[PDB]
């Protein structure tokens, strides 16, 4: 932000050479805290009354402590300060008179002063003993009980010791003190009259301009970013809603810092975080049974599926079981189902969440049940003394939606394989993205290619040479076997991960077994909350699918991070047909953007196949083939358009030559816009393309002069037979 | 194997370009046919495609001719989003250009030390258009063109 505002350069170097000198004698510092404080200082001309653009009622004179005195007559005044939300510094001069008698200029001063003030270190940070047992020099102190010229109807009450007691009272008071050992430690006159009346404000004021004003210029500085910020719980606030294990997470905190990458996390289950703590496996690919959400079984992967929370969706559970059987079927001796065993700590837990509710116990065949209670009303539920075993059954009194009937059985949870032993399956740790650092992923490329690429001669084949290599070894995905779809680093990111939860104690295998989220092409899911564990090891989550994208804007784009975004974001991802949003900068610059050969191409081949009507038909018609002939000529001139040898050229020639062949495709378009009749849904299109051509020609233009409006240039052209001198024109045009 | 709305383009690009309006076009046009679709065939490399299949005036190629020739050099490819994400990365503030400021910029922390003079050369090089910066469209052109 600029803090000086000239308004009106009507005096020759005087006014100027005059608000110089002015601001000048003030501290570099001074001005700085004024600015932060989102100040703004205005020299006008000869705006003296409520006259200037910033003078007329907001916040002015409500009560009378104004000058050194108070004496508050307005129309005489020449300084003036906007008091409340933003300070507002505006001084005019009118002709040579602030040095003789600066017994003015000191006003400029004071007048300033009540910025600094109930905003310095008499209240912004709070009085700090600092400035109370400065004030507390009220005569007590130094034997110098000379403070007249700063107090004189509210403080010849010498007849009080000051100090917390009563300051607060006249803070407005404690101002106009600070407003002239201000006004006086710089007015260009009077600087010694504080260093002697006064032997504390002065070493005060003194030692301010020793850096205490680079102090509070640095507390308002530093807290100029985490004022406005970006909302998002950091520390264990979000750890919380996070859901990973804290322990994991912190095991976390490392490697981000040790290889220089955030790390996002999709909501990990709550009702999964100590089913993990505890020992239980994660869901891998191998399973697409969903979890559930109630009961004793609440966090596994129940094989029984109207037991997860898809309970009752006749086809959801329906192709649900149908999915854990072929999860079975398929991954045989890695994936399967073994008796639900909830634990101790596990009850206990499920206790207050109240899933469960542990009560009445029972009988059977001789041994013990403690009977476990869930408002469920469909199936009824029992855990084992001997073992802790969980059973079921549909009630004596009610059916199963897909139409079974069983008395007490095991229920039996979904398990993989782990040191050759199934283990039962809960919420993995899906990985919302992972962005390293740009140098890290230098690290990744092996010393030698990298090096026999940057010995090239060619300058524009380096650069194409680096971004493959960086393509190569940072934003390329292969899929693969299981960890899914993911890139080489992304997979040893991977493995530090799980090697890292590993020897924290888990055991029970990864907690990260797939790639990012980010490739989730298929099918891509929108999560609002995000954990996320910057490099520095700090945890944090958004709330917003926003606040995500605007974090991920503010930290890992625009700061050397590479990231990269799911593909079918903003498109229409297949499998669950899901439309998500996510600024594309280039789509960005499209608006102004000519199309290129093959995306206009390809826009007809769009439309043909949804309206099953062409741009031009496949028939007799010669006004139908003029039409085709026509497009071919506007596939033309695009391409033209982008023509690689346009660098034997120079950037001058480059916009003209371009803005024509820009211009001669816009014309072909209106030509044929205006042909025989071409469906609508096409009469749109070239519709657009028309502003794409308007809006990048216009870029051209302004780019090199101003005062051409595409519109009216193109009125001037010669469209009719001859091209030949229509361009010779379009440079005179142009001048 | 092509998706559908892939063989809709090669159709829609391949047609145009047939002026004859039968269903064959010659070796011209094929180099022609091609280009608009923003591929660039050597002068000689786009015989031996043609080439592999003398069942024409020993010269054209049908719509099923192309239509299946345009996996030699397509059914392995899908680096053109890999480009794209490249270009999102140097494109360091999202504006949807890159400034000679942001290309150096990346160009260092991968390790490589540009002249504040050789890069202002390489964005002019790369500058189609002449506005002094690269879009995603001239920077495409720059990567693949070979
Ligand atoms: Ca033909
Ligand atoms: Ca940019
Ligand atoms: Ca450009
Ligand atoms: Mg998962």
């Amino acid at each position: 932000n600029n803090l000086v505002k000239t308004e009106f350069t009507n005096e020759t170097l005087d006014k100027i050479q005059q608000t110089q000198d002015l601001l000048k004698k003030i501290p570099k510092d001074v001005l700085e805290i004024y600015s932060e404080l989102g100040g703004e200082i205005y020299f006008t001309d000869i705006d003296l009354v409520e006259h200037k653009e910033l003078q007329d009622l907001s916040e002015e004179e409500k009560n009378s402590m104004n000058s050194r005195g108070e004496k508050v007559p307005f129309a005489s005044r020449f300084v003036f300060e906007k008091k409340r939300e933003t300070p507002k510094l505006i001084i005019n001069i009118k002709d040579y008179a602030i040095n003789s008698e600066q017994s003015k200029e000191v006003y400029y001063e004071i007048g300033k002063g009540i910025s600094l003030d109930i905003i310095s270190k008499d209240k912004s940070l709070d009085p700090e003993f600092l400035n109370l047992i400065k004030s507390l020099s009220d005569d007590s102190d130094s034997s110098d009980l000379l403070f007249s010229q700063k107090f004189k109807e509210k403080l010849e009450l010498n007849n009080k010791s000051i100090d917390i007691n009563f300051i607060k009272e006249n803070l407005t008071e404690f101002q106009h003190a600070f407003s002239l050992a201000f006004s006086y430690y710089f007015a260009p006159d009077h600087r010694t009259v504080l260093e002697l009346y006064a032997p504390d404000m002065f070493e005060y004021m003194n030692k301010l301009e020793k850096g205490g004003f680079e102090k509070i210029s640095e507390s308002l500085k530093k807290e100029g970013v985490e004022k406005d910020r970006i909302d998002v719980l950091k520390g264990e606030k979000a750890l919380k809603a996070s859901g990973l294990v804290p322990e994991h997470a912190d095991a976390f905190k490392k490697i981000a810092r040790e290889l220089n990458t955030y790390i996002l996390f999709r909501p990990v289950n709550k009702l999964a975080t100590n089913l993990i703590k505890s020992g239980v496996a994660t869901k891998g690919l191998n399973v697409h049974g969903k979890s559930s959400d109630w009961g004793p079984v609440a966090g596994y992967i129940p094989f029984d599926q109207d037991l997860s929370k898809k309970h009752g969706q006749q086809l959801a559970v329906e192709k649900g079981n149908l999915e854990n059987k072929k999860s079975i079927t398929e991954h045989e001796g890695e994936i399967g189902k073994i008796p639900l065993k909830l634990d101790h700590l596990r009850i206990e837990e499920l206790k207050e969440n109240g899933i469960i509710l542990k009560g009445k116990k029972e009988i059977d065949n001789g041994k013990k049940y403690y009977l476990l209670e869930s408002n469920n009303q469909v199936y009824e539920f029992r855990i084992s003394d001997e073992n802790n075993e969980v059973q079921y059954k549909t009630k004596e009194g009610k059916i199963t939606v897909l139409g079974e009937k069983f008395n007490w059985r095991n229920i039996e949870v979904m398990a993989k394989n782990v040191e050759g032993v199934l283990k039962p399956l809960t919420a993995d740790y899906d990985l919302f993205a992972l962005a390293p650092s740009l140098t890290e992923i230098k690290k990744q490329i092996p010393q030698k290619e990298w090096d026999k690429v940057v010995n090239t001669p060619n300058s524009l084949e380096k650069q194409k040479g680096v971004t493959n290599l960086l393509i190569k070894y940072g934003i390329e995905r292969k899929p693969d076997s299981t960890k899914g779809t993911l890139s080489n680093w992304q997979k040893q990111m991977l493995d530090r991960l799980n090697e890292a939860v590993k020897y924290t104690g888990y055991t029970g295998g990864d907690v990260v077994n797939h790639g990012t989220e980010q490739d989730n092409e298929e099918f891509p899911e929108k999560d609002n909350e995000i954990f996320i564990i910057n490099p520095e090891g700090e945890f944090i989550l958004t709330k917003n699918w926003e606040m995500t994208g605007r974090f991920i804007e503010k930290n890992i784009t625009g700061k050397d991070y590479l990231y990269y975004f799911n593909r079918s974001y903003n498109k229409i991802a297949p499998g669950n047909k899901a439309y998500i949003e996510w600024t594309d900068p280039i789509t960005k610059a499209k608006i102004n953007t000519i199309p290129t050969s093959a995306e206009f191409i390809k826009n007809l081949s769009s439309i043909r196949r949804s309206s099953n009507v062409g741009v031009y038909k496949d028939s007799g018609d010669k006004d139908e083939f003029a039409k085709k002939e026509s497009v071919k000529k506007i596939a033309g001139y695009l391409s033209d358009y982008y023509n690689s040898a346009n660098h034997i050229f120079s950037q001058e020639k480059k916009r003209k030559i371009s803005i024509f062949r820009g211009i001669q495709a816009y014309n072909e378009i209106e030509n044929v816009l205006k042909s025989k009749q071409i469906a609508p849904e096409y009469k749109n299109y070239f519709q657009y393309l028309k502003e794409r051509i308007t809006n990048q020609v216009q870029l051209l233009l302004t780019h090199q002069k101003s005062n051409i409006e595409f519109k009216l240039l193109y009125k001037q052209l010669n469209f009719t037979e001859n091209e030949t001198d229509n361009f010779e024109v379009f440079q005179k045009i142009i001048d | 194997q092509l998706t559908e709305e892939q063989i809709a383009e090669f159709k829609e690009a391949f047609s145009l370009f047939d002026k004859d309006g039968d269903g064959t076009i010659t070796t011209k046009e094929l180099g022609t046919v091609m280009r608009s679709l923003g591929q660039n065939p050597t002068e000689a490399e786009l015989q031996d495609m043609i080439n592999e299949v003398d069942a024409d005036g020993n010269g054209t190629i049908d719509f099923p001719e192309f239509l299946t020739m345009m996996a030699r050099k397509m059914k392995d490819t899908d680096s053109e989003e890999e480009i794209r994400e490249a270009f999102r990365v140097f494109d360091k503030d999202g504006n949807g250009y890159i400034s000679a400021a942001e290309l150096r910029h990346v160009m260092t922390n991968l390790g490589e030390k540009l002249t504040d003079e050789e890069v202002d050369q390489m964005i002019r090089e790369a500058d189609i258009d002449g506005d002094g910066q690269v879009n995603y469209e001239e920077f495409v052109q720059m990567m693949t063109a070979k």
